[PDB]
């Protein structure tokens, strides 16, 4: 895992981290599968392009790659709006 | 022609599989509610 | 407006509503036609076309 | 044929117990705990 | 989920069959209480 710093930001009414990209995996899709772990292995190479895109134009909003395996890697890193089960609520978000 | 076999039953499923992958389609099975979300969206893999 | 586009009349049954289930809210896009955002007119339709 | 008396005794015992239960537990199992303001019965995983 | 390695993570359970009323449960690979894995368990199952 990674523990980001999460400074606040403008143009994002949230706290975002520009160092790396966040990954959203749907609740009913197990992380740690061979399929999933392989996507997280090669898709990491996108963070450099994410940062280069931002540094070329600092006004960019979310840049996201939606995988065919249900994964979603978006930049900049920001905590998901609805975490799994800390409250009574759950999230139903499949990028597909 | 995309064909879906819904529920738990003892009826023959061969004819609908043939209908599926004769006309450049696909065949899906939806046995419960948990299968609906994932099976009703995967037809876009064929269309691409 | 940032509100979602409404459809029909909202009918709910409060007697079949468990308190701890987290029902979905909405996923539709905000598609508002040009003629539904102003007053419809016979010339505005021509301009839009 | 010899089991006729036994069947008669069983029938009469069923009748007597049915009437006793009718007098004792008539209209008593009509309350269960629903949720707050809803028509949903509240139970746990493996409880009928 | 048809195998031990697939039976991991969390899945939804629908109350009273309603697709809109959902909970989260962890996925676990359950083994039946009475099985036939060895002769002793087979004899226990047959005794029951
Ligand atoms: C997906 O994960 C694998 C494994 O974590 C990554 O492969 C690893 O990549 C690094 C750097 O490319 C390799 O380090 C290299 O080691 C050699 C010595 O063998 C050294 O000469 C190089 O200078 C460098 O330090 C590492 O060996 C390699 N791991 C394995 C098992 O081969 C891979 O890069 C990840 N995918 C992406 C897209 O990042």
């Amino acid at each position: 895992r990674i523990k980001p710093v999460f400074i606040d930001d403008a143009n994002f009414r949230r706290q975002v981290s520009y160092q790396h990209a966040a990954v959203h995996i749907p609740t009913d899709i197990y992380e740690g599968s061979t399929i999933v772990l392989n996507e997280l292995n090669w898709t990491s190479a996108l963070d450099d392009v994410f940062k280069k895109n931002r540094e070329e134009d600092p006004s960019l909003l979310w840049q996201v790659f939606g995988s065919a395996t249900g994964l979603a890697r978006y930049y900049p890193a920001s905590p998901w709006v609805d975490n799994s089960r800390t409250p009574n609520k759950i999230d139903l978000y499949d990028v597909r | 022609v995309f064909t879906f076999s819904v529920g738990q039953h003892n009826y023959d499923r061969g004819p609908i599989q043939w209908m599926a992958c004769e006309n450049k389609g696909y065949y899906y099975e939806i046995p419960s509610i948990g299968a609906i979300r994932i099976n009703t969206q995967e037809y876009l893999d064929v269309l691409g | 407006q940032p509100k979602p586009i409404g459809v029909g009349i909202p009918t709910i049954n409060l007697r079949k509503r468990r308190p701890n289930v987290q029902n979905p809210k909405s996923q539709e896009p905000v598609t508002l036609d040009f003629l539904d955002a102003e007053l419809e007119n016979d010339i505005k339709v021509e301009i839009r076309n | 044929l010899p089991l006729f008396h036994i069947a008669l005794l069983v029938l009469f015992m069923v009748i007597i117990y049915a009437i006793i239960g009718l007098e004792l537990f008539k209209g008593k199992m009509h309350k269960t705990c629903y949720y707050i303001g809803t028509d949903i019965v509240a139970t746990v995983e493996n409880e009928k | 989920k048809m195998t031990e390695e697939e039976c991991r993570g969390y899945y939804y359970v629908y109350k009273d069959g309603d697709p809109t009323q959902m909970e989260l449960r962890p996925r676990q690979w359950i083994h039946n209480d009475f099985h036939f894995d060895n002769v002793l368990s087979a004899m226990m199952s047959l005794f029951t």
